[PDB]
């Protein structure tokens, strides 16, 4: 249990306060600081009773703290937290997305698979995932919120069958975004926030309901010819529509 | 409180690093 | 306890088995398939102590099984599982990398910052890095070794504190990645593999070793004009160098 | 004051595209008096930026009211040319006057007049 | 009394069933179909009182019968029937556009009016109002709505008067479809439907707005001028306007 | 029921088809 | 065994899935 206190007494120095500055300022700030946390965390632990209830306790201790020093961005203007906490869940779904695409890419241009096409559309898609994302993000930092990127998500399903699988899951896979999108609209709409709401509607629900069309249409496809019933469909859809 | 996602976050990071 | 249950019940049937298919073949495999796990599960319950010795034989079981299932690719030639498993490593690096410089681009461009040069090269670097990724999984799917993509890790300082402190968590990030490279040409020597040791460290390691001196001098000029120290600094190397 | 003039000229553009739409839907125009600025000397650089900030933020302020007073009052189509063809335009003139107020502060304007020469000739040069 | 039975039995065998498929299945299916059909309506017929009340409760068991056989396509995605029907009903009100400005543009060629840029100009809005509908009917079927063309109203006015006339008619048929269109964003507000409202909204509100600015012009320039007071007027907004 | 506008397409056909 | 780095990437899964 060494290394684990170690490693939160060393996390919390960074979680309360940022960076220092030694040419700028001088040096017994953050010494000040560091021994302050260590007060602090030292009160805390000789008043307590387990070991869930004190990291609950100092969790809520650096979030009060960090309550404080924020210093909002000038630039923002009218939003609230519920519109940034949907704005952070749609890029950690946008990131998966992109993620399991590339899965797919990688998948789909090995040996044993043989379909470059399908690769390549799958190389593009996540592409057009990965510049939404960034688009996504470049507003946000414009309007101000703040983006904390979390952990990435792996894709379920290492092994996606064959090809009618993969068009299912990634049709699923823009259902979800989808009804993520109409989810932060209505957030945007609920929370007085016309501007957000107006460019996700604009910007990016047109390019998610071609890409659901353009999925259907190759699930109808690969239904009607045989596929994976049979590696002709398979090839013909490639070497013809992604061809 | 929790007001913001960080709050679940440092939560969920509590509950996977400690048993 | 339920949930857990059925969830470690139902990921099984999954990692045992990957895709059935009804329409070539019948329905009645998968059915005696899933009677048997469900009975070698019950057996394996029906024998235990406690939660984690179960659990690890489980683990264990459906290794045993996979071992035999396993359709090794015809183009496989020369390669060793801890090649495959340096590979792997190495592609969860770089796309911690990538992640890496996206937050960096994306910290940059706010309004707090006003840095769209430094913006712009670490979008160009993100996407070098994810190239880079892109090649090395296809460079693997030629050889015929499994890729097997899992979670990627966040960055471990959310506020990259200004420039300098950025550049240098870049500097050590393209540190480690070359001292993972060599690892890697040092393994595919000792484990009798030319080919992949040779395209690392001919179409990978200059980019580093440039990358590198490019940090370093980015680094000796924050340092010798006056960065974080001033912000004359940092707009006049924004302005003139990126610019 | 090259780059004022060209955001006078599209104020100056986007107020005129106001009226036409205003009138093509038959609404009244009254134009009345024109105020004057409170602040005649504008100090420096920083305080005319900030000042032009604020002037933004008003700007998207009555946006919004007069969006939400279109989505209140059964009005589809103007709130939405409103929040399409203007919003956009407001929050880059909005984010880069938060950058040039950044780059002013960091550097050193009005603190001294290198930074405010170096920002008029790299940046807007 | 014998024809309209034998319309009758004959229009239910394909409102219930589409066409069935002789190579892929078999026959007897439809015989068995056919047979079940004509045993319900000699059940419906025994158990009847006069002929109005057996005909809708025929067409309430066609109703409950199709309620099943349904098969909703998979690119659907959160759709009301409402916004089906107001859907429907703007097609069928664009369809009757493009028919008065066909008919508009075929009185002005004529021998006794000698207006061929009337006749011009209202062919070229019949052409855009087509390729509207046009737009409107690939924009549904990409939502996965269904979509019942029906007949097509005839002009209740074949003699326009003069030029004038003309101008208020179309005048007020524009203004039609803009109080067609905000009640349909109106329905999409409500039922929660974005995506259909902005795009209505953005894509066809503007040039609904400037056809009927450019309407009130010509109307304007025709009062002030003096048609159909003289004929001169209108030669001269013939070879001036739209000349 | 009347949910569907072919409800009321049905009833307007057959009340002009049958007197 | 632990020969391939499933065994590892497992063992891990079910260490932070299984309290």
């Amino acid at each position: 249990t060494q290394d684990l206190r170690s490693h939160l007494v060393h996390k919390l120095v960074q979680a309360i306060f940022p960076c220092p500055d030694p040419c700028a300022l001088k040096d017994r700030r953050m010494e000040n600081l560091v021994a302050y946390a260590k007060k602090v965390e030292g009160d805390m632990y000789e008043s307590a009773n387990s070991r869930d209830e004190y990291y609950h306790l100092l969790a809520e201790k650096i979030y009060k703290i960090q309550k404080e020093l924020e210093e909002k961005s000038q630039v923002r203007q009218n939003y609230h937290q519920d519109a940034e906490a949907a704005i952070n869940r749609q890029i950690n779904l946008e990131l998966y997305a992109s993620y399991v695409y590339l899965s797919m890419s990688c998948y789909f241009d090995r040996d044993d698979v043989a379909l470059k096409n399908f690769a390549k559309y799958f190389l593009h898609q996540s592409h057009e995932e990965r510049e939404h994302a960034e688009k996504l993000m470049k507003l946000q930092n414009q309007r101000g919120g703040r983006i904390f990127l979390q952990d990435i998500k792996k894709p379920d399903r290492d092994d996606w069958c064959s090809g009618l699988n993969a068009m299912e899951s990634a049709l699923h896979l823009e259902k979800s975004v989808n009804q993520s999108l109409l989810e932060l609209h209505k957030l945007a709409t609920d929370k007085n926030d016309p501007h957000l709401c107006d460019f996700i509607e604009t910007y990016y629900l047109s390019e998610q309901v071609k890409s659901i069309k353009e999925l259907g249409d190759h699930v109808t496809n690969l239904r009607k010819m045989g596929a994976p019933c049979a590696g002709m469909a398979e090839y013909l859809f490639d070497k013809h529509t992604l061809g | 409180l929790s007001r913001r996602p960080s709050y679940r976050k440092i939560l969920n990071d509590l509950s996977s690093d400690a048993p």
